[PDB]
């Protein structure tokens, strides 16, 4: 659908006014069929569009939606290091220990990317730093050797 | 296949 394509794009662009105009029952959780099946909320989260994330969360977006690889919008926020988005998604019920297809959790992502505040957020909401992904790696295992502050945080 | 991070962009 043409409105769907424009909504997904407005979410990436952070054009909240266009998002407001294009949001319908069906479009608010539509999927990018030719891409990774991301929803508007995956894109807003991944592109750090805080106002769009806030609007979507208030108007019918599913915080738990998975893309083709099993990523929820919290994974996108953590992977690209967007703290405010990660906090909003967690405050709105994102499951902090959710695993994608590869068994990576948001904390695996935040640890690998070395995002202090995001790791702190997830740990405070019960993120399990003992969880192994399919490489047998815990989030602590994914912290870069150069990233001393994150290592210490996760012990 | 390589594991993909999902749709999004880095902050500056």
């Amino acid at each position: 659908s043409e409105a769907d394509r424009q909504l997904l794009e407005a979410a990436k662009a952070g054009d909240v006014e266009t998002v407001k105009k294009l949001c319908t029952v069906q479009s608010v959780n539509c999927r990018d069929i030719e891409g990774r099946q991301s929803t508007p909320l995956h894109f807003a989260a991944g592109y750090n569009r805080v106002s769009v994330v806030e609007y979507l969360l208030q108007h019918g977006a599913d915080v738990h939606a998975k893309d083709k690889g099993g990523l929820v919008p919290l994974h996108n926020a953590c992977s690209y290091g967007h703290y405010e988005v990660a906090e909003l998604l967690v405050k709105h019920g994102a499951v902090v220990n959710v695993a994608d297809l590869w068994k990576f959790t948001p904390l695996h992502e935040a640890a690998a990317k070395g995002k202090y505040e995001i790791c702190k957020l997830l740990l405070q909401h019960g993120a399990d730093p003992t969880k192994k992904n399919r490489d047998g790696n815990t989030p602590l295992d994914l912290v870069k050797d150069g990233d001393t502050d994150i290592q210490d945080l996760l012990r | 296949e390589i594991r993909e991070q999902g749709d999004g962009a880095e902050d500056e």
